[PDB]
């Protein structure tokens, strides 16, 4: 069959905060809310692993997982909170079922976007009080920026 | 974040969820079944129910219709309805349950 | 003429039947539920599920559509699908199960 | 509310046979097949009880029940096997839930028809080998005739 083969390991256990500047903090193993970290090892530490098929757009796509377990944020639909899925061991060959946890990352200087490879109109938006979801973006901050913690 | 035991019509519809979710959680997207899980059930679980374990495709396409191989939030449902119906009036206009 | 215990997806859809049939058999036509059994469940069984125990009418009309009060072979189904969906995405796009 | 009030008791424990001339014989409490009687007290003995609302057509409507228990033949949908329902005691006031076991009887001399009050295009047809169902009638004998047994 056609496999989407892992391209390269980027950075890991680094946390992304948006223009609201809120650390993506772990509330549950299914629901996550953005809040500025205060325990530091409190936000979910993600790691990027790229896969390759010629079905991106103009940008190469990686999977966002917590460095310890394989909790991926999947793209649902419209403004519906991302469901953190947990599956033992990272796949090396990607089929047509994990297209939600795939992310088209468009980086502009310092800021960066996270586009859904599943549904194009989806973008990962950041809320002041609610869970970090995906959206079509009217005045929701669907901006991101990668800020690392000290230790 | 957990549906504890429910009322009766819920007992009947929740029950539909849990089984469903067991497979939906197996592969990618724990909220949707892939074309392989559909094929597994259709082939393995459905020979008795859906006497069309071969060309799963047709039904798949009808559910998949958005070219979303994820049998999700009441896209799958069409089949689920065909399911509850089929068990009852499969060709049961003479006899099918015995 | 009796569905003995079934396979798993059947276990899930048969289960839908038995509850259904218990009410369908209550009043006239043991194969379909009337407007009273719909109203009873919607009012009594559905306050938790279908948070619209008042104007059952709208949903009833959508199912009844052939001006057939009898919620029969997958005319009812529309609601049944709305049921399995509602339990899941009721307002669960934030939280509803707990 | 509007009640459909019982009009008059016709005849009882008499059996109807069609132009095929087959006694409506009891195979089960849900399935019935037409076959010429040979045990006589073998066919289901029906009794007619009329109800009245001005929603017939041009003919007055009665319920067909077995004189001992209340087993009514209901109208399902086109060529779908009749479902024999069993509910303790005969209703005196008919609601809109029992509109399937209602029968518009058009009598012509000796022969008689049984028209469904639920769905107009339905008529109670008689098969040579299969169960006595309801139908839209092409060459199925949706004729009847009431023939009583001796004892």
């Amino acid at each position: 069959n056609v496999k989407y083969n892992f391209m390269r390991i980027i950075k890991y256990e680094f946390i992304l905060n948006d223009a609201l500047n809120q650390s993506i903090i772990r509330a549950n193993d299914q629901y996550l809310t953005a809040a500025a970290l205060h325990n530091l090892d409190e936000a979910v530490k993600f790691d990027m692993g790229a896969y390759k098929s010629s079905k991106d757009d103009a940008k190469i796509t990686v999977i966002l997982r917590i460095s310890k377990t394989q909790l991926y944020v999947t793209a649902q639909d419209e403004d519906q909170p991302v469901l953190l899925k947990e599956m033992p061991e990272i796949p090396k060959t990607i089929t047509g079922s994990e297209t939600n946890l795939l992310f088209f990352w468009e980086t502009h200087g310092t800021k960066n976007y996270f586009t859904s490879v599943a549904h194009p109109n989806l973008f990962i938006a950041t809320k002041q009080d609610y869970w970090v979801c995906l959206a079509g973006g009217p005045p929701s901050i669907t901006d991101f920026q990668i800020l690392e913690n000290q230790a | 974040m957990a549906a504890e035991p429910l009322t009766e019509l819920e007992e009947s519809i929740e029950t539909v969820v849990t089984t469903f979710f067991t497979f939906a959680r197996q592969e990618g997207r724990k909220d949707s079944l892939s074309v392989n899980e559909f094929k597994e059930l259709v082939t393995q679980q459905l020979p008795h129910l859906l006497k069309d374990v071969g060309s799963l495709d047709e039904k798949m396409k009808s559910l998949d219709v958005n070219q979303d191989s994820e049998l999700k939030f009441n896209e799958y449902w069409r089949l689920i309805g065909e399911l509850a119906k089929e068990i009852r009036k499969k060709k049961d206009l003479k006899i099918r349950k015995k």
